């Protein structure tokens, strides 16, 4: 058991997720209604703050001891 | 004991754990943090000790015990501001269950072998993002959530295909309607839609085929 | 060592040589006996004849002076080709009016004529009869393992009346025998109580609790009462496992005095004091005044013992190692020690017609005299 | 050729009988429809509330057969239409 | 002070974690603040558990021991009071049966014989509370409907070492069943129900069979729908006629529909692989039998440990269900590490490069691609196996392989030959019905035979091919190109892939060379394996694996000798080396080449040999039969990781190999290999073990009917080699 400076971030793998297409905003014309979306699989939209992947840390924070 | 030094003040043991983490020697760090956890179910470093233990189990890839420990920590602690990191770790754990060594080498799609881990990771990352959208880890979380929605969509697409080749046309209708009720917003499901049209033809459901025919015609490019 | 041993209960053999040695008269191998099987299946004596029994169904009548057989019989089913024949007689022998009364765990209870061993009558009863039977008013009084309590017509065994007692789900492998006086049958129950019953009808006269509820388990919060209640001059004396040793009124059962630190076995009364043994095999003498200690001994302690008896000034008990030990009445000391047997003793000894009687585990009767 | 080789029997959609189908009457209501036929395995996701029942069987790689029973309610949940269409010619 | 540790010792006969769980369930966990008086109460609680585990005279010593400042270590020691032994079980009320007839249906025992240590008689307060149900069943099974347990009593010796059991019962009477009558909504399946409820009037009542009636009514309705029907077999009592009337109310609920079919726990095996095997479809009504057929066909794929199922009702809907199959894969190497860790051992093909690449799932087209390596003493073999067991999801499998192997003979304990061989096999699998399938295909094979030491048989073969070589020397060669048509019929009711327990396998693999091949012949192999259990736990099983072999040429021509059947070895006949069974090498006397005295150039004129000679080396033959009849057994004392069940067996190997074309009339001075007679027998014991880094097998045997010149040997094994 001994790991280098960036084994500290890899996930038994790498960010294959980050290179992916954005969500598809599916649309249909009059007469059609796309069936109601289950909130169980909604994804909120955010301001895009902070880095991502191994550029973003996962070392646990430290509270007032 | 597991190579425990008879005792030290928690300052020194926790600093030695930091050194082992810097060393990346997850195993010895695990023994030290287990010792501290049993030493201090409460105490000056207890919560911190469990945080490091989560990170340590995870980096040693002892994932099931990692998930159990995270569950224990969140069971004990609902109030601590840093719980957002704990949510991210729970999600990342269920994420990390989604790999196999020879599959990671060979690169054939992970898509359609197990949805369970994926659903759990999706749920917990979604709870993180919707509950603590100001937290550091949220942006990485949403990128992971797009990847996970794609994962689930591809799993359902594979089920649609193998039901299709068998001819379970009712089942394929229901499953594609599922890919719309849930996560309608992926390339995968946009690619799944023609299955519904074909299936309706295999069931002489002309008008319903007309309804779906509206969608596929209108979406090869955005409208 | 994956097997088991616990020798903690091995008080040593006494250093006291016999101050005087009672005559170890005679012995007789009455069948199988009990081997392992704990019960109070002791023989009994009347009109200078010993009546002895065996769990395997065998019974004998013996000349009490030398054990010469008068007649014998076996109550078991006979075949036993492919495998054993369980008979399982149970309960101590007792005799009256030319009849010998015996119980069984097959729940049959018997009356045997002393003349020739004829079965005068045999009848099923509401449970295993571990009781020493008692006769009064033309009735045989019989408690049962099932918690029922019966009077049987002594001439043909038909039930005369029935009684019920409350019952734990776990208890001693024993049975409180009744005593008959003042129109009341009196007996205990493992619900932690002693009860008096009108022998005419089975009517509930009174019941008294002597519990010492403790701890967590049924074994702890409820207490067994398989001793025999004793009557003297109109005061009833009672005992229970870890329960309240007490002196009680024959009417309404109200407590005259209470002494605690109970035990499982019989307790012997003489004059103004009572002699008995702890469940830890410690032995004691107690006044009728509040159960106050006349003397108590650590010289006998936790190591298997029989029930006590008083005989010619000796308090007497036996061992699993087959020794008999005499203890003096007036003061705490051994009178004598004697290896009577190699198999050991589990029942009560009996003092009758001037003889002292004992039964070994393997079925060997022994008798002692002065 | 298909006919050369085995397939297991493939069932799809709701079970039906002439007895139970007859229980559906014009003016019927959805919960009573459920009591008559159980929930349909399909429903129009694209707007109007029409339920599709399908008793479809493909036994022994011969004669895929079905009754398709289409039911339509107004948005308040009261039935407006019935169409118990049998199968077209199979292959 | 804090509990820094609890120190445990002396629990000779009590499971270890129960102590910790007791302490934590009672308070004063690790880290808690110990009130020093409370150690007495802690001791009392531990003793109370020693009541719970049946040691009612136990006692405990708890030395509270100081540690730095606010810390203590509680050094527990447990005085193991003798475990409570049952002295006897007694029953009150009997007239019909003696104790043994009842106790035989207990788990509890009263006596352990002097002649063998049968299961033993330590008591448990919650053992009897279960066991009495078997007595209650027995009297009901014998038709005593009016039976009741009057009361249950268990008791202790005054020294509390021994247990005595008392059972009070009412026998009633063994009333007759008068008839069966169903009521309620049967959903029109009444005609079948009547045949479920078939009984003979006037027979004794039978509680167990009534329970079977309830269960099989449930199952029948499962074969039409109805995942949740009620059944109410509460009967009418007729004390006057001494009979019972079996009224059974029944509640056929609905034609439940399977909204979803998930697979859970499934990993490293794609959904299509499992779901295709299902017979219950999504979007269809439930047939519980179909779900169970799914359970079997999954169990039969050899991919899993302990496939399991569920039929959850959908939340918020009355009549739709999830169907969920749980699985654990067999960790047969394919998921992790490096490809199948291809190092192995043995003496059969030899010490082996036993390697495998699998599930390359090429370019998503729907074919598995793989390579199998088999380099050893016996053959230089390797292959490119491409296959989809469901190429067409209708059921047709397709697959094939190229393979090369310069077969090496005397390294395989055969007569000296070598043959630079290769071929390509192409095959389809035609499933026929619920359980049977039919392999069929074509294949081209090449041979370059060489190093032929002179011995009669091949010279029958070469003669039949027109080649009449001299018996002079081994440096002779021959080659052929042959086209083959190959087929196999395969019944399979095996209940589970690894280590079957029930059903059977048949594999009637036969192949023939088509016209235009150099050699016209056919060979037929009947592999077979039947498993019949003897215990309801399916750990004791009668297994017969059996084989037959036969073949002939066109117009009486000899089949290629190297296609002979062989016997011996762990697979075919245990207790004889590799292929030693059957006809031996019988060389002509010849001018052996590369002579040196350190070489056993048998039958060489160099050593002074003069005539045709026998040796123990084998050559095999066209005709064969084998019958290994064996009792599978549960493993001995080693079942801690029991689910991945390691297996063991007692066996008896019958078999024979011979040549119907052996011309005994020409060679009467030598063995009569013309005859099937001289059937071998061998018997022994075997072990089969599932290592994740390649499973293993071991076997030891006595060749009870050995015959001339066999290389008999008592032991064989392998490493890293399932097959």
């Amino acid at each position: 058991c001994s790991s280098d400076s960036r084994y500290k971030r890899q996930v038994s793998g790498d960010e294959a997720y980050l290179e992916a297409a954005p969500l598809a905003e599916l649309h249909a014309p009059a007469g059609m209604i796309l069936p109601v979306t289950s909130g169980d699989y909604a994804i909120p939209v955010t301001n895009g703050s902070g880095a991502v992947g191994k550029a973003l840390d996962i070392r646990p924070p430290a509270q007032p001891l | 004991s597991k190579e425990e030094v008879p005792d030290n003040p928690p300052n020194e043991i926790y600093a030695t754990a930091q050194q082992k983490l810097q060393d990346g020697n997850w195993r010895q760090a695990i023994t030290q943090l287990e010792a501290l956890d049993n030493r201090y179910p409460f105490g000056p470093y207890s919560q911190q000790v469990q945080l490091d233990l989560i990170y340590a189990y995870y980096k040693n890839a002892d994932l099931p015990l990692a998930q159990a420990a995270i569950d224990r920590f969140i069971r004990l602690n609902p109030t601590h501001p840093n719980i957002d990191y704990v949510m991210y770790m729970r999600g990342l754990t269920n994420m990390a269950l989604d790999d196999s060594a020879l599959q990671g080498f060979f690169g054939v799609d992970r898509s359609d072998r197990d949805p369970q881990h994926a659903r759990a990771a999706f749920s917990d990352f979604s709870k993180l993002v919707r509950g603590y959208p100001n937290s550091q880890y949220t942006t990485d979380a949403t990128k992971r959530l797009v990847f996970l929605k794609d994962r689930l969509a591809k799993y359902e697409y594979s089920v649609a295909e193998y039901y299709t080749e068998r001819g379970a046309w009712v089942a394929v209708v229901n499953r594609v309607e599922g890919m719309l009720r849930d996560y309608p917003d992926t390339q995968a499901t946009r690619d799944a839609l023609p299955l519904m049209e074909n299936a309706y033809r295999q069931m002489q459901m002309n008008a319903q085929a007309e309804k779906v025919a509206k969608i596929i015609a209108a979406n090869s490019s955005n409208t | 060592f994956n097997s088991e041993e616990d020798v903690v209960k091995m008080s040593p053999l006494p250093t006291v040589e016999n101050q005087f040695t009672p005559t170890t008269a005679w012995s007789t191998s009455v069948g199988s006996g009990i081997g392992n099987f704990y019960s109070n299946l002791h023989p009994a004596l009347a009109d200078n004849v010993v009546y002895a029994a065996d769990r395997a169904g065998l019974v004998k009548a013996l000349n009490a002076d030398d054990g010469k057989e008068i007649w014998s019989v076996s109550l078991a089913e006979k075949d036993g080709w492919f495998s054993k024949e369980p008979a399982l007689l149970s309960g101590g022998v007792t005799v009256s009016g030319g009849h010998v009364y015996i119980g069984s765990e097959k729940a049959q209870v018997y009356a045997l004529n002393t003349s020739d061993g004829t079965v005068a009558w045999q009848t099923k009863v509401a449970g295993e009869a571990l009781s020493r039977p008692v006769v009064s008013d033309g009735l045989v009084l019989i408690h049962t393992s099932n918690g029922q309590l019966q009077a049987l017509n002594e001439a043909d065994g038909a039930v005369k009346w029935t009684v019920n007692l409350d019952m734990p789900s776990l208890s001693l492998r024993g049975e409180s025998a009744p005593t008959t006086a003042f129109g009341a049958a009196v007996v205990g129950g493992d619900n932690g109580r002693v009860s008096a019953v009108l022998m005419e009808q089975g009517q509930m006269i009174w019941q008294q609790r002597i519990s010492q509820a403790t701890g967590s388990t049924e074994i702890d919060r409820l207490s067994d009462v398989d001793t025999t209640p004793v009557v003297v001059n109109g005061v009833v004396f009672a005992l229970a496992y870890n329960g309240n040793l007490t002196a009680l009124d024959l009417r309404s059962g109200q407590i005259m005095w209470k002494r605690e630190l109970g035990s499982v076995n019989d307790f012997i009364v003489d004059g103004n004091r009572i002699y008995l043994v702890d469940q830890n095999d410690r032995v004691m003498a107690l006044t009728i005044d509040g159960g106050v200690t006349l003397w108590t001994q650590s010289d006998l302690l936790h190591r298997l013992l029989t029930s006590p008896v008083l005989y010619n000034g000796n308090l007497v008990v036996g061992d699993s190692e087959g020794y008999l030990h005499w203890i003096n009445v007036e003061d705490g000391r051994f009178v004598a020690q004697q290896k009577v047997d190699s198999s050991g003793f589990q029942t009560e000894p009996v003092a009758a017609d001037g003889k002292l009687l004992i039964q070994a585990k393997d079925g060997t009767v022994y008798s002692i005299t002065r | 050729l298909e006919r050369v080789v085995y397939r297991p029997d493939i069932n799809q959609g709701n079970y039906l009988t002439a007895n139970d189908v007859s229980k559906i009457r014009v003016g019927m209501t959805q919960q009573q429809v459920a009591y008559a036929l159980g929930t349909p395995l399909m429903s129009d996701p694209f707007g109007t509330n029409t339920w599709f029942y399908v008793f479809r069987q493909q036994p022994g790689h011969e004669g895929v057969t079905q009754q398709t029973l289409t039911l339509t309610f107004n948005s308040s949940g009261v039935l407006t239409n019935i169409d118990n269409k049998p199968a077209l010619s199979g292959n | 002070p804090t509990i820094a540790s609890i120190t445990f010792s002396g629990n000779k006969s009590v499971k270890d974690d129960m102590l910790k769980q007791n302490l934590e369930a009672s308070g004063v966990r690790v880290g808690e603040s110990l009130d020093r008086t409370t150690i007495a109460d802690i001791e009392k609680g531990l003793e109370d558990f020693y009541y719970s585990v049946g040691k009612y005279s136990a006692s405990v010593k708890a030395v509270v021991t100081p540690l730095p400042r606010n810390r203590v270590d509680l050094k527990l020691v447990f005085q193991e009071g003798v475990s409570a032994e049952i002295q006897q079980i007694n029953i009150v009320g009997n007239h019909a049966f003696t104790t043994d007839e009842l106790i035989s249906h207990f788990q509890l025992r009263d006596e352990v014989p002097w002649w063998n240590v049968v299961g033993d008689r330590k008591y448990q307060k919650q053992k009897l509370a279960g066991d009495l149900e078997t007595l209650r069943s027995y009297y009901l099974d014998r038709g005593y409907a009016r039976f009741n347990i009057d009361s249950t009593q268990v008791s202790l010796t005054p020294d509390k070492k021994g247990i005595y059991v008392t059972v009070n019962i009412t026998e009633g009477d063994q009333y007759k069943l008068s008839g069966v009558e169903v009521s309620g909504n049967l959903a029109g399946h009444s005609a079948e129900i009547e045949q479920l409820t078939k009984i003979e009037p006037g027979e004794l009542y039978n509680g167990t069979k009534v329970t079977k009636m309830e269960d099989d009514i449930k199952k029948l309705l499962g074969r039409y729908g109805y995942a949740y029907p009620r059944v109410q077999s509460m009967p009418e009592i007729n004390d006057a006629d001494k009979t019972v009337k079996l009224r059974v109310n029944v509640d056929a609920g609905n034609r439940f529909y399977v909204r979803k079919i998930r697979f859970e726990g499934n990993d490293t095996s794609k959904d299509a692989v499992l779901r295709r095997e299902m017979r219950q479809m999504e979007g269809a009504w439930l047939g519980s039998d179909l779900v169970d057929q799914g359970k079997e066909r999954l169990n039969r794929l050899g991919f899993f440990e302990t496939v399991d199922t569920d039929t959850q009702r959908v939340p918020g809907s009355p009549d739709q269900v999830d169907v969920v199959y749980k699985v654990k894969e067999r960790n047969t190497g394919s998921g992790s590490g490096s490809f199948n860790f291809g190092i192995g051992y043995g003496t059969e093909s030899g010490v082996s490069f036993q390697a495998g690449v699998q599930q390359d799932n090429w370019l998503g087209t729907g074919y598995a691609v793989g390579i199998n390596g088999t380099k050893n003493d016996y053959q230089t073999y390797a292959e490119l196996s491409v296959t989809n067991p469901y190429f067409t999801v209708d059921g047709v499998s397709l697959g094939g392989r190229l393979f090369y192997n310069d077969f090496q003979a005397d390294d395989a304990d055969l007569s000296d030959y070598t043959n630079k061989s290769y071929g390509t096999d192409v095959t389809l699998g035609f499933p026929i019905n619920e359980y049977n399938s039919l392999r069929a295909g074509l294949g081209y094979v090449h041979n370059s035979l060489s190093n032929m030491q002179p011995q009669v048989a091949m010279w029958r073969y070469l003669y039949s091919m027109g080649e009449h070589p001299s018996t002079s020397d081994q440096d002779n060669s021959f080659k052929t190109d042959d086209f083959t048509f190959n087929y196999g019929w395969t019944y399979n009711k095996l209940d589970r892939g690894y280590f079957p327990t029930d059903g059977s396998r048949v594999n009637l693999t036969g192949k023939v060379t088509i016209p235009g091949s150099d050699n016209e012949y056919y060979k037929v192999t009947l592999d077979t394996a039947t498993y019949v259990p003897i215990d309801d736990d399916h750990k004791w099983v009668v297994l017969g694996r059996t084989r037959w072999g036969y073949g002939d040429g066109l117009g009486g021509k000899e089949m290629p000798f190297y296609e002979n059947f062989y016997a011996g070895g762990s697979s075919t006949v245990r207790g004889f080396q590799s292929n030693t069974i059957g006809p031996k090498a019988v060389y002509f006397p010849h001018q052996a080449s590369n002579y040196d005295p350190d070489y056993d150039y048998e039958c060489a004129t160099q050593d002074g040999a003069k005539d045709l000679c026998k040796s123990d080396d084998a050559v095999g033959g066209n005709a064969m039969a084998v019958a290994s009849l064996e009792f599978i057994t549960p493993t001995p004392f080693i079942s801690d990781k029991y689910a991945n069940s390691v297996r063991t067996s007692f066996f008896w190997d019958m078999g024979t190999v011979w040549d119907t074309n052996w011309d005994s009339s020409q060679y009467s001075g030598y063995p009569d290999y013309s005859d099937p007679s001289n059937i071998r027998m061998s018997a022994g014991i075997a072990l089969q073990w599932m290592s994740p880094l390649g499973p293993l097998v071991f076997s030891y045997a006595q060749p009870f009917k050995k015959y001339d010149g066999d290389k008999a040997e008592q032991f064989q094994f392998n490493i890293g080699k399932t097959w």
